């Protein structure tokens, strides 16, 4: 799994 | 520019026009020329520039590493093919940092604004680390802790630990740590502190971001399951 | 073309890649490279020019219908990007229509193949007049409903009533009879009779494509509750 | 709901 960042979500 | 004769408010309507028919180059093209006419941008504003350029060069990265895995696990066709992706990522990255540069990141304004903007200037530099190589590539990983490691400075003195850009920017500087610059133990400290210092003041959340918050606090906590 | 100086072999394989990828406009434009060297196409390669032409065109009609709504429910700014987005889908049903009429509808070859072709004929019509007006419009649905009707007489001519290319086609014509040329009765009795006699003939059913088939019938089946 | 036409699959 690659690390997560920040979502582009509102 | 193509969106030099609009006004900056047509543009500004019709990048929303944009991401409800999920058109994101049209909305990434919008706030281009938004950003061009040289006033600054909003909250409301920003958020709008943020969705569209990570929305394109989000599609780019994903077809990026799905050629380039293929590329290594094995014609010049796939090379020549992920060259072609590659350099148009490259391309919409340079664009955003342009737009950084040209505009958007003065020496005054909004705290809040200053961090976004150098965050953002970190996480486009970092795109570019993720396909770069040569004298290209340590430059390029340099150009994105210095932004990142400026716009941490101004978070931690200027706004409080749950605030989503202070959140959002530790959690992204993390994942460089981790991924770019092959510091393990960073990545695990910084996360740790930031999600711990957010916990520690709780009591800061703000009643129209708190949502925000609480998301990134548990992303910051699943890359520490992931990485522990 | 920007196509021209590369072999088809190689064209193909990179419409392969941008699958895989994702970057169905890039797919697009390799198999458009690809129709260009002048020699018919297989199967699979008629496979990959639907799929990405139709994932190109899709997302436009998701986008038009969106902003279409928006104007419906409602400064110039939505019209405006409306027709900006009309403008690019009628540009790519041209595409596809011109590749149709300048290269791969011929006299002779696979009925399996001139019946997909004037199905996909059909189709873009189809698309033209879900966002057509005026004399351009009736002129664009006497074409989209000759050339599924001249694909309908050869199908049941040369094609068991289960093959995919015939049950899609018949499932498209009746979406066409009941969504732009208001004709429910039609759009009925046309998939009752497509579903009824591929159950009635369901052995012919073939090994490589009967999922295919199935699915077909279903969708089949699924128009039918709605429009009853 | 839109009536439904040929999927674009596989
Ligand atoms: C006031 C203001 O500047 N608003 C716009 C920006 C806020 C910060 N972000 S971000 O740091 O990129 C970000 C993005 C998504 C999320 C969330 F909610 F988790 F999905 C976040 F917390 C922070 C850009 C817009
Ligand atoms: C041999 C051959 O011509 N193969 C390629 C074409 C087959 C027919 N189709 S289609 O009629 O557009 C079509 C598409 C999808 C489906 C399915 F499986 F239901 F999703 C179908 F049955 C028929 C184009 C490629
Ligand atoms: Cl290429
Ligand atoms: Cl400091
Ligand atoms: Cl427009
Ligand atoms: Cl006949
Ligand atoms: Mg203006
Ligand atoms: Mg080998
Ligand atoms: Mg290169
Ligand atoms: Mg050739
Ligand atoms: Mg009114
Ligand atoms: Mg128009």
């Amino acid at each position: 799994q690659r690390s997560t960042s920040t979502p582009n979500v509102h | 520019g193509a969106m030099g004769s609009m006004e900056r408010a047509s543009l500004i309507q019709k990048a929303k026009l944009a991401e409800q028919a999920e058109r994101y180059e049209d909305m990434a093209a919008f706030m281009k020329g938004a950003v061009e006419k040289g006033e600054e941008l909003s909250c409301e504003e920003r958020n709008l520039l943020s969705v569209a350029y990570k929305n394109v060069v989000g599609g780019q990265r994903a077809a990026w590493r799905v050629l380039s895995s293929i590329e290594q696990k094995s014609g010049p066709e796939v090379r020549e093919y992920r060259e072609k992706v590659e350099t148009e990522l490259q391309g919409v990255c340079d664009t955003v940092l342009g737009l950084l540069d040209s505009h958007l990141i003065k020496e005054a304004g909004d705290a809040e604004s200053r961090v976004f903007y150098l965050k953002m200037k970190g996480d486009y530099y970092r795109y570019l680390a993720e396909v770069a190589t040569g004298d290209d590539k340590k430059r390029i990983i340099d150009s994105a802790r210095s932004a990142y490691q400026e716009a941490m400075d101004i978070s931690k003195k200027e706004m409080p630990p749950t605030n989503p850009i202070r959140l959002g920017l530790a959690l992204n500087f993390s994942v460089f740590h981790y991924e770019i610059a092959n510091s393990p133990e960073e990545a695990i400290s910084l996360a740790k502190t930031t999600f711990d210092e957010a916990m520690a003041d709780l009591h800061t959340l703000s009643e129209d971001s708190y949502k925000d918050s609480t998301l990134i606090m548990q992303l910051l906590r699943d890359n520490l399951t992931l990485w522990t």
